RNA sequence: UGCUGAAAGCAUCUAAGCACGAAACUUGCCCCGAGAUGAGUUCUCCCUGACCCUUUAAGGGUCCUGAAGGAACGUUGAAGA
RNA sequence: CGAUGUCGGCUCAUCACAUCCUGGGGCUGAAGUAGGUCCCAAGGGUAUGGCUGUUCGCCAUUUAAAGUGGUACGCGAGCUGGGUUUAGAACGUCGUGAGACAGUUCGGUCCCUAUCUGCCGUGGGCGCUGGAGAACUGAGGGGGGCUGCUCCUAGUACGAGA
RNA sequence: GUGAAGAGGGAAACAACCCAGACCGCCAGCUAAGGUCCCAAAGUCAUGGUUAAGUGGGAAACGAUGUGGGAAGGCCCAGAC
């Protein structure tokens, strides 16, 4: 359904009448703001582009500019963009309000990755590393062996090794929702959402439940 | 449910039929003499 | 072959409509469609239509008979009325009919909740005694034969879903 | 020294064919043949003679028989445990264009040329198009 | 040389082996070096040529 | 396992056709994904000067023009060899 | 033979299907339970220890299962060197002796920075035919799929009971 | 007998198999072994039958109302099934 933006600040704990120390996570959301209409006829295919936050005016460059002001709305700071289905009746003037998530038990929440460089083969792939004692010389943490003798004779497409770490778009879902909040809008939902505080994610209703 | 490569008839009632390629023998009241080749 | 030569009877009372392949008979009961295969000639004698090879076919005689058993059917399906009765058997199983659903109790946590066609009606004279009436006999005994075949009768007591009037195979478990 | 088409001087024509009741293998090849362009008189080896084709509703191809389902569309990838297999008649209800362009990918040439003569191929799966503004002929076959 | 010879014979209305059977009859000796050469450029000779052909054969 | 039913007037899941069927199949879940050369779709912002020379026009050069926007440089980061 | 390092472990796999588990159907000398036996099915998963140099094997103990094979009986320009294998020493036995013996204990140097193919990552130039700032449609690809047990139905059906 | 001491077209490539024995030059004609739907040159050439299984384009013991042709017999309007 129609998604929204969040900016992930830190992570708390909501507990209850009984005992319970739910873990939980505050993603401000900002009302977002419909941006651009598409559909099969103008584009090829029904969704909604739009964009929250707040960017400089000595930075907003003129090819952005002039799409904002041909919408007539801040200058936000991203360009995302949801999919849709039928059933629906939009325009472009109209800001969303934070209280769509305000009937929806479970959700669906996508982010960026952390960073960790160029990892290792113990780091990403669980290797289990070999004997650091016991006669054994300079190999304690290589992947060993990777191919077989001369028929192939080569290294396989699909093989695992050192590379970079994460730092791309991750999913997590089904997840539970605890309370908004109209006055200081925000979103509580419990566990631990992707990517490091600071960073822009994108949160819908799950696609399953 | 046999399989074999050498069918045949055992009692009155077995009605050899060809099915999608298949030389099949069944009966009307007999649960061991159905069979496929 | 020789059905194929031997050909069909159809009475008055009823809107005949071949228009060469698609034969809707449209009468008391209702009216069939079907789109034959085009390895037959057929005209119509005002109480009988021929049946036999159009010429320049290899097998001829395929279509020659069926096609004769199917309009057999289905004007007699129109005229006079068709259904192949079932019988449930066993205590605890109980089926019941409100014009177009069968509902089951046969032998699950969950009743068996069943949904009927366009053709069918059916009816339970007795808790567990059900005919379901119709006209088109090909689809009335594959139906009947799904509303069925949920438990074949296990071939020790005989306790299951099956025929008013088939055979059932009693076995004996030795000793 | 005999005539080399250099290819600034000859032309290229327009057609169109609705390859409707026609068998794959008897239309192939004559696709392939006109776009190889071998029916024109000045045709030369080593530099194109092509032609332009536009192949109109090419879903309604058939071959007899009972190779609707039993013509296999084998094609590996390169990830080790991933060769993959579709058949005719889930090729023909997924994408209508690939039945017809590789059945002439497998009569022309094979090469750069190849790929050039393969270039050519305009060919659609639908009953309407955006070249009938270079006023093209209809072509039987 | 035998390539646009058999492509002026599509392109007219003959085959190949009636072509040459039909030259043969009419006893040439004409290679297929200028038997394509004609084909080249004068339609109209060799338009003639396959006429002589069919009016050898037919 | 079926329904209808000839070949073979009868039984026949099969030859015409119609219905069911499992972690395998295509999807459905998710990721990098137009260097898809078959190189895309898509709403936006900028340049509306004079000329002579043989390359007679898709050509070479002198002058006000040098904007959109990016690169480089400094402060650096939950991005990083 | 102007040399392709050999058994077994450690580390990484991939395919095969004559399928160990799990999925669906027929037969039974199948009441239920659990099984027998072929037929379709290879997506996924497949024990930690004692003992010898050991794959196996035996034994102790789990689990749904502890599959069968090829890949130079995969893999030493990736790693142990215990096994068989060099030089020393001894016992049995053989020869008069020099010394031998799939007989045995004991100690015994495992070299190399990647040029190229390959594979996982990160990048500059140019093309996409006016040039630049972005957001995307997705033909193809690639990871993903496991299973235990307790409770409801119900101590129902089946069964003489159990 | 090729092949070692031998070139060339057909068997995809392929010393030994079939064709065949090239001293040099040519943008000349006829065929062999083998091929003529396009890749790659030449018949989607005509009558004419089998095949329905990609059989053609890998195999046995045995199996069967798959199928075409021939030769005899028994039962039959004393209607044989
Ligand atoms: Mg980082
Ligand atoms: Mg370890
Ligand atoms: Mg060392
Ligand atoms: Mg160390
Ligand atoms: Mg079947
Ligand atoms: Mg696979
Ligand atoms: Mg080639
Ligand atoms: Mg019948
Ligand atoms: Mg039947
Ligand atoms: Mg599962
Ligand atoms: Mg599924
Ligand atoms: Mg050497
Ligand atoms: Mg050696
Ligand atoms: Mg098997
Ligand atoms: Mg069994
Ligand atoms: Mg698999
Ligand atoms: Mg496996
Ligand atoms: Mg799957
Ligand atoms: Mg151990
Ligand atoms: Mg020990
Ligand atoms: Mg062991
Ligand atoms: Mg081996
Ligand atoms: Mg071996
Ligand atoms: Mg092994
Ligand atoms: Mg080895
Ligand atoms: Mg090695
Ligand atoms: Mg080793
Ligand atoms: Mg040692
Ligand atoms: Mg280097
Ligand atoms: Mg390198
Ligand atoms: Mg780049
Ligand atoms: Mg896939
Ligand atoms: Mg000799
Ligand atoms: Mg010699
Ligand atoms: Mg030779
Ligand atoms: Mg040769
Ligand atoms: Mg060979
Ligand atoms: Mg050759
Ligand atoms: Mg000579
Ligand atoms: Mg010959
Ligand atoms: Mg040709
Ligand atoms: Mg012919
Ligand atoms: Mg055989
Ligand atoms: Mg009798
Ligand atoms: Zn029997």
């Amino acid at each position: 359904m129609i998604g929204l933006v969040g900016k992930k600040v830190g992570m708390t704990r909501i507990f209850t009448e009984d005992g319970v120390s739910i873990p939980v996570t505050v993603i401000e959301v900002e009302a977002n703001r419909v941006t651009q209409v598409k559909d099969l006829a103008n584009d090829g295919y029904r969704a909604i582009q739009v964009t929250t936050g707040a960017k400089k005016a000595n930075r907003v460059t003129k090819p952005e500019a002039g799409h904002f002001a041909k919408a007539g709305v801040e200058a936000g700071r991203g360009l995302w963009e949801f999919r849709l289905a039928e059933g629906e009746e939009f325009t472009v003037g109209q800001s969303i309000s934070v209280e769509l998530f305000a009937d929806v038990k479970k959700v669906d929440v996508t982010g960026t990755s952390k960073g960790k460089g160029f990892a290792g083969t113990v780091k990403r792939w669980n290797f289990r590393t070999q004997d650091a004692t016991h006669g054994n010389s300079l190999s304690h943490r290589v992947p060993g062996s990777i191919g077989q003798n001369q028929t192939p004779g080569k290294v396989f497409k699909g093989k695992k090794m050192a590379g970079q770490m994460g730092n791309e778009r991750v999913t997590v879902q089904s997840l539970d929702v605890v309370r908004v909040d109209a006055e200081r809008n925000l979103l509580l939902v419990k566990g631990a959402v992707p990517g490091a505080t600071g960073s822009d994610l994108i949160v819908k209703p799950a696609v399953k439940a | 449910m046999k399989v074999r490569a050498s069918v045949k008839k055992l009692c009155r009632n077995c009605k050899i039929v060809k099915r999608d390629g298949v030389i099949r023998v069944i009966c009307s009241a007999e649960p061991k003499h159905k069979q496929r080749q | 072959s020789r059905v194929a030569k031997a050909p069909v009877v159809v009475p008055a009372g009823v809107d005949v409509k071949i228009n060469g392949q698609v034969i809707t008979i449209k009468g008391k009961n209702g009216e069939l469609t079907r789109t034959l295969n085009d390895a037959v000639e057929v005209k119509h004698a005002d109480n009988t239509l021929t049946f036999g090879p159009r010429d320049g076919y290899a097998d001829g005689w395929a279509q020659a008979g069926t096609a004769r058993a199917l309009l057999n059917s289905m004007v007699i399906g129109v005229t006079e009325g068709f259904t192949k009765k079932l019988q449930l058997v066993g205590v605890g199983y109980r089926a019941a009919v409100k014009g177009n659903v069968i509902n089951l109790s046969l032998g699950f946590s969950h009743p068996v909740d069943h949904q009927l066609p366009a053709g069918i009606t059916a009816e339970c004279p007795t808790q567990t005694e059900i005919v379901l009436k119709g006209a088109d006999k090909q689809v009335i005994g594959q139906v009947a034969a799904d509303l069925r075949a949920y438990r074949r009768p296990e071939p020790y007591k005989g306790k299951g879903v099956r025929y008013a009037d088939e055979v059932v195979r009693t076995k004996e478990a030795k000793k | 020294k005999t005539f080399t088409a250099k290819p600034e001087t000859v032309k290229r024509d327009w057609y169109v064919v609705d390859a409707t009741g026609k068998t794959l293998g008897r239309l192939a090849t004559e696709l392939a043949r006109r776009l190889r362009g071998k029916h024109k008189a000045e045709y030369t080896p080593h530099v194109d003679t092509g032609d332009y084709i536009i192949v109109l509703n090419a879903d309604k191809v058939a071959v007899t028989g009972n190779k609707r389902t039993d013509k296999v569309y084998y094609h590996h990838t390169g990830h080790i445990g991933g060769i993959k297999q579709a058949t005719f008649e889930e090729m023909i209800a997924r994408r209508p264009e690939r039945v017809i362009e590789i059945a002439v990918k497998g009569m022309l040439p094979k090469g750069p040329l190849g790929r050039a003569m393969f270039r050519k191929l305009k060919v659609y799966a639908g009953n309407e198009h955006n070249h009938a503004a270079q006023q093209p002929q209809v072509l039987d076959i | 040389w035998i390539a646009r010879i058999n492509a002026a014979a599509r392109q007219n209305g003959i085959s190949y082996s009636k072509f040459i059977n039909g030259l043969k009859k009419a006893s040439v000796e004409i290679d297929r070096k200028i038997l394509a050469d004609i084909a080249v450029f004068d339609k109209v000779a060799f338009t003639a040529l396959v006429e002589k052909a069919k009016a050898a054969l037919a």
